[PDB]
């Protein structure tokens, strides 16, 4: 199961731990220690979800939902019946995500490339632990974390984001949505740019990177360039998730009231809080 | 180890007047300055920008739409700058009252000013759509940007044009304002019974997705910039080691593989699908389906 | 129901898309091989795509993909076990033969061209009014390896005329010859350029360019792979 050019790269070494022990592949997949650890925490995980049905109810995956321990349990332990399963599954999830990230690192070393890819993964894991750890621990109960269920984590969002009025008024939520919208915009153009040059009009020759910069300059008067649009891609994405964890850890800890009323500090500024007219006052 | 998120050294040469081909050149401006500030991240040359017939029509219409709303903001602010700066996020230009329906002649202070700004917005965006097409044609390139731009237009058009006509009223559209179009997005979900139960809303989020793919692709080319991976076309026409390692990191990590041109096929489609499914979800909401919780109760 | 047909009409369209996208990602690297090089039995569920053929600019022929995939170079590896999936130890010097981190691809031995047909990369001393506009100027600074010893000095910057950015450092060694260092592999400091990848004694092993005014796709890969491979194969000498 090798690519026609792949043999030269499958040299031993680069492992973080274990050495030449787990240095080997299974078909297209590289294993390493952390491929073993990932499959460990993974397989251990699915066992406990599948368990939560002997005691939870049906087998329909649209209905399985491992909810966290109740609020009365605090950060203390809980029986596996009601919440205890959640806590262990959360460990296997983290253990599988960290093992996945360290696995890519071993792969990066074998290839002699930069570590930029597992680093970008880290920001996703940060946002995950924000919701199932830091945001509750700081709150004092595991019942504040979202449950692991298909349509039941959407009900968590709809109930959590409405406890503070309309969530759109959370300011970091505002900034976080912006990057998500822009990064999506940035994908759209970058994907079209490369293709529009490598696949030009029928019968014409492959356009150069010059034809790409000339396009943007004609269209908006500036082109970020080939290396720029990639630096831009990494930032818009990591910043989107960044504020999407920031907007959560402030919500309910440093600010627990309606998010729309937070904006009153701007309206209630002394130099204009009393001039009549307009909407407010 | 050195990363590659900022440049250590900057070089600069004569202003790049760009490729020529069948471009008009008479509509290219004097080159702008070179900002060292941008040069650290990406490029530093500003301009030259091309402004044709359509380039002016859109830019004119766009200022016309922009100024129309702000005039209304000044009216609401009592022509007072303090009330303007304070209540800025709160002012709004709402569509005509539902009593008028699709009647194209409503009073200004009761929605007529809305349709004025919409006409400017309608001609500004479309004249810009045609601008993105002819800028590709003038260089003999694929029009893929104009085609993906249509997807954004699609959602935009459904939000404030097709759906209002299908529901028989202008009042179903979106008002122009910051805090106002946020509340519109809210109540829409509530009038139609939680858009979470909309299957197209779920897919549109899933493709939004783009943040995952654009995080990976950016990190991968930076990771292989040591082999000149940022030169993405010459690696298509002549695969280097930079494209081989990039393919094998994807192979060795998750399984299925990706070519240099192959990954951009994923890229453009991940984005265009965001607003593609999104427009379909809004189009059916209210016109065909009145409550997505009730629709989802029948599993379809 | 209308909305139910819209959501099903989509999942059909989506599955066709995944098929389309997953085939287009088979142009390079397929057909799959075994470790010995014979074609593999299972080649995945998806079939190879229709050949598309690129028109290369400036009269450089065509590229039809997918096409005859060959190394066009010798690989100095050997099996470490008796069954598939196992690493291959090098039978020589992995940096000279070019395997693993130090692998290079036998691309065209021609330089890349800008849209006007000129060389994309030229040294600054031959660059039409190109200069350092910001940051520290690495010309004249000594080059330090991963072993804290001085291997040479920078004598020029090879710039990217169209995209306007530094790409290589021309580093003069003791014997007077110059090598090129990838810019993303050197650390330009206030008083020296530090190369974490190589140590001082491997700068002579860097591939030399044939023409002093121009560098090649093939030559670019041989240099970057060499310097990048030194991250792994200069293990008995790397402190910082
Ligand atoms: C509503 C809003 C519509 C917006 C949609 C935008 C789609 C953008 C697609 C794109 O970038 O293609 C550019 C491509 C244009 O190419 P070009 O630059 O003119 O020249 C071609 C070159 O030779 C270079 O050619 P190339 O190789 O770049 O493109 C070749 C061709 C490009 O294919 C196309 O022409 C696009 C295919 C149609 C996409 C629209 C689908 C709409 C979704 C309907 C969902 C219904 C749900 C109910 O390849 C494909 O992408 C094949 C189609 C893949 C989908 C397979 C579906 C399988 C289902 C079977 C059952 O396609 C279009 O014309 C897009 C439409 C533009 C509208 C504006
Ligand atoms: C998509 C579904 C909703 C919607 C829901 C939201 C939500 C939710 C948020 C925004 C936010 C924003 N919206 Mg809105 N918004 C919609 C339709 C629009 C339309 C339009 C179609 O004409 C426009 C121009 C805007 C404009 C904007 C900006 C003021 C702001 C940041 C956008 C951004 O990142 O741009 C990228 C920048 C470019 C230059 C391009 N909205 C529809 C009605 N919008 C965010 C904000 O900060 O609000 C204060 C925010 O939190
Ligand atoms: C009624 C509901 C409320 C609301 C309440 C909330 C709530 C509640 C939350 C958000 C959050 C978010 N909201 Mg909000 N929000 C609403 C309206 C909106 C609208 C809109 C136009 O309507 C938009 C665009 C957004 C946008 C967003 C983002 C800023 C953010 C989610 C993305 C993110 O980074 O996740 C971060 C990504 C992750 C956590 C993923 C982590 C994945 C891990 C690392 C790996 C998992 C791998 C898995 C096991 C793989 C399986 C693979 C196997 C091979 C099968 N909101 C309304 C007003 N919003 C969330 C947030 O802030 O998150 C920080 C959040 O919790
Ligand atoms: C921060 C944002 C909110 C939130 C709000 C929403 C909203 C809003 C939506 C989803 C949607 C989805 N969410 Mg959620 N969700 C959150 C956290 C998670 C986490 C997690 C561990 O952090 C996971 C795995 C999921 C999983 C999912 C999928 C079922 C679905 C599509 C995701 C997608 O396209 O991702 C992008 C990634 C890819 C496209 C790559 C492929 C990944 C595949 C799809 C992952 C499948 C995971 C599978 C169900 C996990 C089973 C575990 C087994 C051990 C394998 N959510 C947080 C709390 N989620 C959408 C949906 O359709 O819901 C019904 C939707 O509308
Ligand atoms: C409380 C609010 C409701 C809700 C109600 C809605 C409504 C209502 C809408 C969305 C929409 C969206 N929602 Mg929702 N949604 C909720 C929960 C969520 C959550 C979450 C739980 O965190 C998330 C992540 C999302 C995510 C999203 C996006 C995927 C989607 C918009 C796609 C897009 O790119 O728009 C951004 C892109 C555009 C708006 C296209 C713009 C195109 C035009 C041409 C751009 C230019 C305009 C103008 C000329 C620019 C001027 C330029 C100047 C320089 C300034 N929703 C809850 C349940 N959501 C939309 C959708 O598609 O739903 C299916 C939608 O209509
Ligand atoms: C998946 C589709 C994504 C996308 C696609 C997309 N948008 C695009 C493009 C593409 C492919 C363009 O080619 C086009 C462009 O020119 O980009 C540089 C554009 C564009 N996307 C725009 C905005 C935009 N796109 C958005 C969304 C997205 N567009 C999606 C995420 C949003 C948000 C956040 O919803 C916004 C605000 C513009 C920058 C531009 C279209 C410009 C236009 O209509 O210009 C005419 C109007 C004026 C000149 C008025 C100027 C008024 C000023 C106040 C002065
Ligand atoms: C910058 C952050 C953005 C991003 C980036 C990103 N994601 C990444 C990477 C990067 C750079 C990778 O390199 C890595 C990868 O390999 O990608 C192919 C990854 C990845 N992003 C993934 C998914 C993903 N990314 C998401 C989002 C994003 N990814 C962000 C927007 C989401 C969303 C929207 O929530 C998801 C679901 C995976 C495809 C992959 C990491 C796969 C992984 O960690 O595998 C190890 C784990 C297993 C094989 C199985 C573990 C099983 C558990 C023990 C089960 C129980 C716990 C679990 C939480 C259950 C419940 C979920 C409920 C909703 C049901
Ligand atoms: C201070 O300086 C001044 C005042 C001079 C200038 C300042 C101006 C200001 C402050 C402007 C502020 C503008 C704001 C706040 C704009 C906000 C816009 C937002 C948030 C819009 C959101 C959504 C809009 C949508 C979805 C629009 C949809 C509509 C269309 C795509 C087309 C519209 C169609 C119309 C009108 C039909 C026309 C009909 C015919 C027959 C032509
Ligand atoms: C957000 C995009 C704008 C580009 C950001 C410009 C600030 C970067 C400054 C680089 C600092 C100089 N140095 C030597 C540390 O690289
Ligand atoms: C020279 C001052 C005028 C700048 C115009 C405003 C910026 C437009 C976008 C960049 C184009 C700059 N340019 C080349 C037109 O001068
Ligand atoms: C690329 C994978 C995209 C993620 C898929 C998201 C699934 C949600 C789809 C809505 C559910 C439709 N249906 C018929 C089950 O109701
Ligand atoms: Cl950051
Ligand atoms: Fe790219």
């Amino acid at each position: 199961a090798l690519l026609s050019f792949e043999r030269k790269y499958r040299v031993p070494g680069g492992t973080l731990v274990g050495g030449n022990l787990f240095d080997f592949w299974v078909g297209p997949f590289y294993v390493g220690f952390f491929g073993v650890a990932t499959f460990f925490f993974a397989a251990l995980g699915i066992i406990l979800i599948a368990w939560s049905a002997v005691l939870q109810g049906t087998w329909n995956p649209q209905l399985i939902s491992v909810y966290p321990p109740a609020l009365e349990y605090g950060l203390g332990g809980a029986p596996l019946a009601k919440g205890g399963l959640w806590q262990i599954i959360t460990i296997c999830a983290t253990g599988a995500f960290v093992s996945w990230a360290l696995r890519e690192v071993e792969i990066c070393r074998k290839l002699g490339i930069g570590y930029h890819i597992p680093f970008a993964f880290a920001f996703a894991i940060l946002a995950y632990l924000t919701l199932v750890l830091f945001r509750p621990v700081m709150m004092g109960a595991w019942g504040y974390a979202f449950p692991y269920g298909i349509w039941t984590h959407l009900d968590w969002v709809s109930n959590t984001g409405y406890t503070y009025g309309n969530f759109h008024y959370n300011p970091a939520h505002m900034i976080a949505i912006s990057f998500f919208f822009t990064n999506a915009l940035a994908l759209a153009l970058h994907g079209a740019l490369v293709l529009s040059a490598a696949n030009p009009e029928k019968g014409k020759e492959m356009r150069t990177p010059d034809h790409e910069d000339t396009f943007f300059r004609d269209l908006v008067g500036y082109s970020i360039g080939t290396l720029g649009i990639h630096r831009l891609g990494l930032l818009l994405s990591l910043s989107a998730v960044f504020f999407s964890a920031l907007c959560m850890i402030i919500t309910g800890t440093i600010w627990f009231d309606q998010w729309v009323d937070w904006w009153q500090w701007w309206v209630k500024l002394p130099w204009w809080a009393n001039i009549p007219g307009g909407i407010n006052g | 180890e050195y990363q590659n998120i900022f440049s250590q050294v900057q070089v600069r040469g004569p202003a790049d007047l760009g490729m020529t081909e069948d471009v008009n050149l008479a509509n290219r401006s004097g080159v702008g300055p070179f900002s060292t500030l941008l040069g650290w991240f990406g490029n530093a040359q500003l301009g030259p920008i091309y402004l044709g017939s359509l380039g002016v029509l859109s830019l004119f219409s766009g200022l016309m739409w922009f100024f129309t709303i702000g005039i209304w903001f000044w009216y609401q602010a009592g022509w007072n700058p303090a009330v303007f700066l304070r209540d800025l996020f709160f002012f709004s230009l709402e569509p005509p009252a539902p009593e008028y329906g699709l009647s194209f002649a409503a009073p200004l202070k009761e929605g007529g000013l809305w349709l004025i700004a919409s006409f400017f917005m309608f001609v500004a965006v479309w004249s810009w759509w045609g601008r993105t097409y002819l800028r590709a044609q003038a260089l003999g390139m694929g029009k893929h940007t104009a085609w993906a731009f249509l997807s954004a237009i699609w959602l935009w058009m459904v939000l404030g044009f097709i759906r209002p006509i299908l529901m028989g009223s202008w009042s179903e559209a979106v008002p122009y304002g910051i805090f106002s179009h946020l509340d519109w997005t809210n109540n829409f979900s509530l009038v139609h019974g939680n858009l979470f139960y909309n299957p197209f809303h779920g897919l549109s989020i899933a493709f939004l997705g783009s943040a995952l793919l654009f995080a990976m692709h950016g990190a991968t080319i930076l990771a292989v910039s040591r082999f000149g991976g940022e030169r993405e076309l010459e690696q298509i026409a002549d695969r280097g080691t930079a494209a081989e390692r990039a393919a094998l990191f994807v192979r060795w990590t998750m399984g299925f593989n990706a070519t240099m041109e192959g990954i951009h096929r994923w890229a453009i489609w991940m984005a265009v699908l965001v607003t593609l499914t999104g427009g379909i979800g809004i189009l059916l909401s209210g016109t065909v389906v009145d409550n997505w919780y009730v629709w989802g109760q029948n599993h379809g | 129901d209308l909305a139910s047909l819209a959501i099903y009409s989509f999942w059909i369209f989506l599955a066709g898309l995944i098929y389309y996208l997953q085939t287009e990602n088979m142009r390079e690297g397929y057909p799959l091989e075994n470790e010995d090089g014979t074609p593999a039995a299972n080649q995945g569920p998806f079939p190879l795509p229709k050949p598309k053929t690129f028109i290369l600019p400036h009269g450089r022929g065509t590229l039809t993909v997918p096409g005859p995939e060959s190394e066009d170079r010798p690989i100095a590896l050997a099996r470490t076990a008796v069954s598939e999936g196992f690493p291959h130890a090098p039978t020589g010097d992995p940096m000279k033969d070019g395997v693993g981190p130090a692998s290079w691809v036998a691309r065209r031995d021609l330089p890349e061209l800008d849209g006007h047909g000129h060389n994309k990369i030229k040294p600054m001393k031959a660059a039409a009014g190109f200069h350092v506009s910001a940051g520290k100027n690495p010309i004249g600074l000594p080059v330090r390896g991963c072993d804290l010893e001085i291997a040479g000095k920078v004598v020029d910057i090879w710039v990217d005329i169209p995209e306007q950015m530094a790409r290589f450092l021309e580093v003069e060694l003791k014997d007077g010859s110059t090598r090129l260092l990838p810019m993303q592999m050197v650390k330009v400091q206030s008083n020296r350029v530090h190369v974490n990848a190589l140590s001082s004694d491997l700068f002579a092993g860097i591939p030399t360019i044939k023409s002093p005014t121009e560098v090649t796709l093939l030559e670019e890969d041989k240099i970057c792979g060499y310097v990048a491979g030194g991250l792994m194969y200069a293990a008995p000498k790397r402190k910082s």
